[PDB]
Formats: structure tokens, C-alpha cells, sequence
């Protein structure tokens, strides 16, 4: 077994959306989604925390979420500079539970 | 970063008016382009945008329809098409350029011009 | 090339839905779907095998899925117990065949 | 920090679809979903690119992805062979942009 | 101690009647508690679920919409509020905690009260 | 030899035929085995095709509803039950057979039979 270095973050990014982001190997990065998204248009920077410098990748990463208890999908872009893309259709006012699991690289 | 804007002026009601803006570089993935509408007195609006990587559109309400951006390729350049002008629609109009997407707030737009003035006259 | 332990398991995980899941360096898990999913309702336990004590997370994981041949998704979490749990929509006696890879850490 | 070789390959699918593909240790790939498809019939082989030889996997691998700006979503799959197949909804001649990060392990 | 079961007793027609039901500690992920209706005689059965990770709800098709489940915060309760009772729902209502999701099984539910009767008068 | 064909010939109109196809190999994932239809003169294209992995089937528009294609089990044999058949479905029918999906392209069909003649006279 090979042992390696874990850095973790958890981010408000805004919406009701929690990303909770674990990097092994200052590589590869696994987004877990949380929380409840509601109030976006879709092409829309999210309105909350930024990703942090040591999990920014160095290209987009589209990540794609499911909505619990539908056939309904979504997906964010983490943009190199940090910020976050709503990339799903436009969501109203009513929250709607957001999970799954995304993977990218960052070098 | 830097744009450079041309177009606008003055323009009788019901015609028609041409914006343009350039950037001179990209700033990332998401890029966007668009231009804000400063109402004398009132607040700044994000009235029309265009993701690049997307190749998709956001309009204000207020001028859907009647407004049209297009960019062209290897130029870097938005155009926006202003038809049926109304007397409500003169203003200062901004051109802004970010990369992450559509965004209300005024901050973090890499590039925001130094504003053209778009009067509807008679 | 660096070499790491490799585990292989196959979760009959009930109601139709086959789990493929590949563990390597006793840490990142790769899940593949297969088989058809019926007859079960959003949010219930899936009526099969519980994911085995090796490849059980520390922490509860959504992973997605997708329906062949529709634009309709699903997903499902695995939890720490081992028990797996239906996130997608409510599925009748029709089934309907389930695919997608879904990675998640262990540690 | 541990040092792994990593090799990159851009694949144009065919329909409008393009994968960028990116191999870490000779073993885990993370696929990135880019272009639009367009013209395409659900369990059809895309007209295109088959996937080179060092970034095939040793078995079948589905990949979720997502449409951009809906709630819609596809999956395609990489055959060992190298070719992949369309496994959305029948698409007609109007193009959807398509983005999504899917893993796979070739060993 | 698991679970702590309170409320419930004796109760007129087309009333209301309210049940808590505490856990001393969460087992897991998928965290749901509810309650079990087990008629006289009769297969017990879920009749009512709540997932607090999720928040969502579970009910029965013989008492959807008169029934109704809630939670406080971080209190790790689950408030049952019935009406409309008919002389028909007069049963022992067992509380049931486990983390996985909802199950019709007996099965593992990690907490299972001792239960409260509840009678429903003409 | 990979594939081997039996059955078809001469049938009247409004008759049936029926045509079989077993492979001797499967060269991958996505497994499919169909039929293609080259009229004399016109171009082959696909009419009929089956996936084994995920148990789905193509028809062609002008045979939708009217030929039906089935599979065994540990056989690796396709059937394809013709019905309701035209005079304008007089061609000579290949057995086809591929790793990756459907395709319209006689190309990197691992398996081609030496086709069989259907004919629909009077």
C-alpha cells in the first residue's frame, strides 16, 4: 500500500450548493455535492465562496450533479480562477437537493 | 483586460444603433462578454451578455427581442444590435468582459469599458 | 509506472442494479452499473446485497447514473454500513437499463 | 508528494463531440466531455475518431455526461476496441453542447 | 437508550393526536426515522418516514395527507402529527430509527421503541 | 468462417420468412448483429440490428412493425422474423455482426455473410 498526502475543503459556493472537495496526491480531486440549490439561471457565476488556490485546476472541469428523487440533471464548471458555473437549467424558487460525485485533475 | 468600444450616439426613436467591444486578451474558461446599462440616476444592469465557450445568450427583459449579440471568430469582438429604440432605453451603456459567466455585480469583470453614451432623441 | 493493490467486487445490489466496483491502493473506488432497475420507490433501500466491509466509505457517497438510451438520470448512495440507497426517481415494473462510472475515496 | 507519468489525447468522436482524455499512471483516465452533438441515434456508433490504442481500457467503460443549460443527460461508452458508442436520446440535427468528467481504469 | 417514544393515548373522531419520538445518537448516513402501524391482528407496515439528510418524506397511501412529519434541528426528533382520524388507524405505533433510507422490513431499524397505543373513540 | 446464414428463398405477398444468423466469436463489448438490405441496383444500409449488452433493437422505417428481430441465449443467434412482406422487399439480405454499436457503414463489421435472396413475387 502506498501512502500520499490529503488536503480537504469544504465550500459554500453559493445557492444552497456545498461542495465538499478532497485532494489526494495534490492530484486528483473528488467534488461531493451537497446542500440545496435554488435562485440560479443557467451560465450564471454562483453567488458564494470562490474555490480555494490549492484545488483550482488548471482547465475547466464540468461536474455533473443529480437532483435526489428525479431524472433531473446538472453540472458546474470550476473555472481556473476559482469560481463557479451554474450549468444546469434555471432553478426558481423552490430548493432542490443536489448530490453526486465529480473527479478531475488539476495539473 | 482592455476593451475598446465604438458605436453608439445619438439616434432618432423607433431606429436602430450598433455597439461594438473588443478585448485585447482572455482571462479564462467561461469568458463573457456583454454590456451594462447605467439609467441616469439608477442603478447599473447587466442588459445583454455572451458566452464564448458556450455559445450562449443572457437578455434583461426589458430588451428581449429587440436586442441581438453575435460575436465573429478570430477577433475576440461582440456585436450588439439595438432595434425599435424606446426614449427609456438612453443611457451610458458599459462594456464588460469576464470569465466564469453571467454575473449582476459589477466586481470581477476583468474588463470594464469607459462607457458610451446611446441618446434616443426624436 | 507505479504498482498498487488491485480489488475487484460485483454487488448484486437489488432490484435489478449490478455494482462493478475496482478499488486501487486501498482507497479509490471506481463503481460501473449494470443491469436494469425496477420496481423501486425515491429514497428507499435497495433490495440486494450490501456492499462488502473492503469497499465500504468512510463517509456516505452519491454516485450517478444514467438510463440507456433517455436523457433521464439517476443516482444512488452508498453509505458506511454498506447499505445502498435509491436516489432516482420512483421506477415501476418496466425495467430500464442502468449505466454510468462513479469514483469515490475510502479514507 | 509521488511523481506519475501522464500522456493527453484529444479524440473528435464524431457528431460534434470531443474527448480529452488524460492518462496518470499508465492506468486511471479522466475523460472531459467538449463540442456539441448533433445527428446522432441512441445505441449507434459515433461517426469519427476511435479512441488510441494507449488510452483504451481492457473492458467497456460508460461515461455520464451532461447537457449544457438543461436538465438533460447522456452516457457513452468506450468499447475495448477503441470505438464509442451513443447511448442518449436520439438527437436530431439541432446540436447540444455537451460537458461532463468521467474516470475509467484500463488495467 | 436508543429511542424515546411520548404523546399518544385516547382520541375522538375526525381529531387530533401528536407523537415525538427522540434518538440518543445517529448511526450513520441516510439518517430516517418514522413510525410502524401494526393493526390488531394484522402485518405491521411503515407508515410514515422522514430523511434527514435529504428532507424528504415517506407516507402511506391509506393515510396520505392527513398525516404529517417534521423535524426541529438539531433536536435528532420526529414530530408525527395525525388528523382526521378514522376508527380504522386505532393502532400500537412503534418508532423506528435507522440509517440507510426508507425500508417496509423490520429488518434493521438500529433504534426500535417500545411503542404507544392509540385509540380512536367514535 | 465467422457467421452462418439460413432460411429465406421465395414467399408470396403477405407471407412470411424467416431468416437466422449465428456467430462463431464475439469480438467485444456493445455486441451487435443485424441485417443489411442492398436492393438491386440501390445502396446496402442497415435494416435491422440487435445490441446483446443492452438487450435493444433497430429498425429501419420502412420494416418498423413488421420484422421482428430475437435472440436465444447461449447461442450467439440472431432471428429475423419477417412479416407482412412487400413486393419492394425483393433484395438479397447480409447477415452483419460488430463490436461497438449500430452502424450504417460497411466497415468495421467483424462478421459478413455471403447474403441470402428474398423474393416476393405474386
Amino acid at each position: 500500500s502506498i501512502d500520499v498526502p490529503v488536503q480537504t475543503l469544504t465550500v459554500e459556493a453559493g445557492n444552497g450548493l456545498q461542495l465538499q472537495l478532497t485532494k489526494k496526491n495534490n492530484d486528483l480531486v473528488i467534488v461531493r455535492f451537497f446542500g440545496s440549490v435554488s435562485n440560479i439561471q443557467k451560465g450564471w457565476n454562483m453567488s458564494g465562496t470562490w474555490v480555494d488556490r490549492p484545488f483550482r485546476p488548471a482547465a475547466v472541469q464540468s461536474l455533473v450533479g443529480h437532483f435526489a428523487g428525479r431524472d433531473t440533471s446538472f453540472h458546474i464548471d470550476i473555472n481556473p480562477n476559482g469560481s463557479i458555473t451554474w450549468w444546469g437549467a434555471n432553478i426558481d424558487k423552490t430548493p432542490i437537493a443536489t448530490r453526486g460525485n465529480g473527479s478531475y485533475f488539476i495539473k | 483586460v482592455q476593451l475598446q468600444e465604438s458605436g453608439g450616439g445619438l439616434v432618432q426613436a423607433g431606429g436602430s444603433l450598433r455597439l461594438s467591444c473588443t478585448a485585447s486578451r482572455r482571462t479564462g474558461s467561461n469568458w463573457c462578454m456583454g454590456w451594462f446599462r447605467q439609467l441616469a440616476g439608477k442603478e447599473p444592469e447587466l442588459v445583454v451578455a455572451l458566452n464564448f465557450d458556450y455559445d450562449m445568450t443572457y437578455y434583461a427583459d426589458s430588451v428581449k427581442g429587440r436586442f441581438t449579440v453575435s460575436r465573429d471568430s478570430g477577433k475576440n469582438t461582440v456585436y450588439l444590435q439595438m432595434n425599435s429604440l424606446k426614449p427609456e432605453d438612453t443611457a451610458i451603456y458599459y462594456c464588460a468582459a469576464r470569465s466564469g459567466g453571467f454575473s449582476s455585480n459589477r466586481e470581477l469583470y476583468d474588463g470594464w469599458g469607459q462607457g458610451t453614451q446611446v441618446t434616443v432623441s426624436s
